[PDB]
C-alpha cells in the first residue's frame, strides 16, 4: 500500500534531482519503517491479486537503498538488499518486480567483490542462470570485473568505471581500488627481486611516487630503484637430504605409527 | 670450545696463534687425526678446520657441571616423545 | 618394544645424570670413562633424513 507522500513515496521522489535534498533522506529511513509494516501484510497472504502493491513496495525500498549509498549507509544498504532478495524470487511469484531491480543485482555483486566475499557471488550465480531475469547491462560489468581479477589481468580491472555511472555504483569501487593495489604488493614481493618507481606507479596504481614511498617500505622494500627480496628464497628452497628435516608426510614420529594401526 | 655445539670453526685463527707458518701447522694437525687425539678434517677450499669429534681433557672439574645440565634436557625429551608413540597405535599395542 | 625400549634408556641416563652431581660437589672420584661417554653425544650430530615406506598391503586383501 503506497498511496501519497510524506512517508510512503516521499523518500522516492526525493531520490530524483527534482528535490535533490539527501539531508531530509536521514530523517526518512526511520519514517520508512512505519510504512513498511503495511507493506510486509500483502505477501504470502494473497499472491496475484496484491500484485500492483508488491510493485510499490520493493520500489521505494530498492530506490531508497540507491539513494542511501550517496548519504553512504553501509548498514542500510545491505538490508534493503536482504530484504529484496526473497522478493526476487517470493513464493511462487508475487511480482513485485521494478526495472530498478536491474541495478539492484549489479550494485550487489560489485559490493561483493570489494569485499572480498567471492563466495556469495558464486552463490548468487547459480540462483541466476537464465540470465533473462532481468538481463545483462549492469550484469555484464560484474562477471567481466571477477574475471580479470580472477585471472591475474589487473590492468582490465575496472576503477575508471562504475565511478562514471553515480547513482550507488561508485561507493564500492572506490573501496575496491584500496583492494586490488595490496592485491599487487603482494604478488610483486615473492615474484621479483625489485621494483622502479617507472615500474612501480602504473602496476599497483599508485596516483603519485610519494604512494610509492608509503607503500613498500612497509612491507620491508625500500632501498631505491634497486632491492633485493625475491631471488634469494626462491633459490634456498630444494634440497633436504644433506640438512635434517621434518616438514612433509606430517609428523614423522606419529606418521609411522598410524600408518601400521591401520593395516 | 666451539665444536660441541656446532661442527665447524675458521682455521684462519688456529694459525695466527701459532705464530708459525700455514704449511707446517697442518702438517702437526694431520699427525693428530691420525693417531686419533683429534678426529675431522681440514678443508682448504674455504681454509677452515672441521672438527668431528673433540677430546675431553680428563679431571677437569667444570666439564662435570656442563655435562649435567645437558643431560638433563636429554631426559625431558625421552619422555615427552614416549606419550606420543602410545597414542597412536595404542590398539596394536593393548 | 619400542615405548619399553624409552622407559629404559631413561633410566641409564638418570645414573650417569646422579653421578655427576655427586662427582662436582660432595668429590665423588673423576674418571675418563664417564666424561669420554658424555661428549660423544655432542659431537656426532645425527641428522635426519629420508626413505623406508612401502604401498603394496592394499592390493593383496583385494585379490584375495
Amino acid at each position: 500500500l503506497q498511496a501519497a507522500a510524506g512517508m510512503y513515496e516521499q523518500l522516492k521522489d526525493e531520490w530524483n534531482r527534482k528535490s535533490p535534498n539527501l539531508s531530509k533522506c536521514g530523517e526518512e529511513l526511520g519514517r520508512l519503517k512505519l510504512v513498511l509494516l503495511e507493506l510486509n501484510f500483502l505477501p504470502t497472504t494473497g499472491t496475484k491479486l496484491t500484485k500492483q502493491q508488491l510493485i510499490l513496495a520493493r520500489d521505494i525500498l530498492e530506490i531508497g537503498a540507491q539513494w542511501s549509498i550517496l548519504c553512504k549507509d553501509i548498514p542500510s544498504f545491505e538490508r534493503y538488499m536482504a530484504q529484496l532478495k526473497c522478493y526476487y524470487f517470493d513464493y511462487k511469484e508475487q511480482l513485485p518486480e521494478s526495472a530498478y531491480m536491474h541495478q539492484l543485482l549489479g550494485l550487489n555483486l560489485l559490493f561483493l567483490l570489494s569485499q572480498n566475499r567471492v563466495a556469495e557471488f558464486h552463490t548468487e550465480l547459480e540462483r541466476l542462470p537464465a540470465k533473462d531475469i532481468q538481463t545483462n547491462v549492469y550484469i555484464k560489468h560484474p562477471v567481466s570485473l571477477e574475471q580479470y581479477l580472477m585471472e591475474g589481468s589487473y590492468n582490465k580491472v575496472f576503477l575508471a568505471k562504475g565511478n562514471i555511472p553515480a547513482e550507488s555504483y561508485t561507493f564500492f569501487i572506490d573501496i575496491l581500488l584500496d583492494t586490488i593495489r595490496d592485491e599487487i604488493a603482494g604478488c610483486i614481493e615473492k615474484a621479483y627481486e625489485k621494483i622502479l618507481f617507472a615500474e612501480a606507479t602504473r602496476i599497483l596504481f599508485f596516483s603519485t611516487p610519494k604512494k610509492m614511498t608509503d607503500y613498500a617500505k612497509k612491507r620491508g622494500w625500500l632501498l631505491g630503484p634497486n632491492n633485493y627480496y625475491s631471488f634469494a628464497s626462491q633459490q634456498q628452497k630444494p634440497e633436504d637430504s644433506t640438512i635434517p628435516s621434518t616438514e612433509l608426510a606430517r609428523q614423522v614420529i606419529e606418521y609411522a605409527r598410524q600408518l601400521e594401526m591401520i593395516v | 670450545t666451539r665444536p660441541a655445539n656446532h661442527r665447524q670453526l675458521t682455521f684462519e685463527e688456529i694459525a695466527k696463534s701459532a705464530k708459525i707458518t700455514v704449511n707446517k701447522v697442518e702438517l702437526l694437525v694431520m699427525k693428530a687425526l691420525s693417531v686419533g687425539l683429534v678426529r675431522g678434517s681440514i678443508d682448504e677450499v674455504d681454509k677452515r678446520v672441521h672438527m668431528t669429534w673433540v677430546q675431553p681433557r680428563v679431571l677437569d672439574l667444570q666439564q662435570i657441571k656442563g655435562m649435567k645440565d645437558r643431560l638433563e634436557l636429554w631426559c625431558t625429551d625421552v619422555k615427552s616423545m614416549e606419550l606420543l608413540v602410545e597414542h597412536q597405535a595404542q590398539d596394536i599395542l593393548t | 618394544n619400542q615405548v619399553h625400549g624409552l622407559k629404559g634408556l631413561n633410566s641409564k641416563l638418570l645414573d650417569i645424570r646422579t653421578y655427576l652431581e655427586k662427582v662436582a660437589s660432595g668429590k665423588l672420584p673423576i674418571n675418563h670413562h664417564i666424561i669420554y661417554q658424555l661428549q660423544d653425544v655432542f659431537n656426532l650430530l645425527p641428522d635426519a633424513s629420508l626413505q623406508e615406506f612401502v604401498k603394496a598391503f592394499y592390493l593383496k586383501t583385494n585379490d584375495q
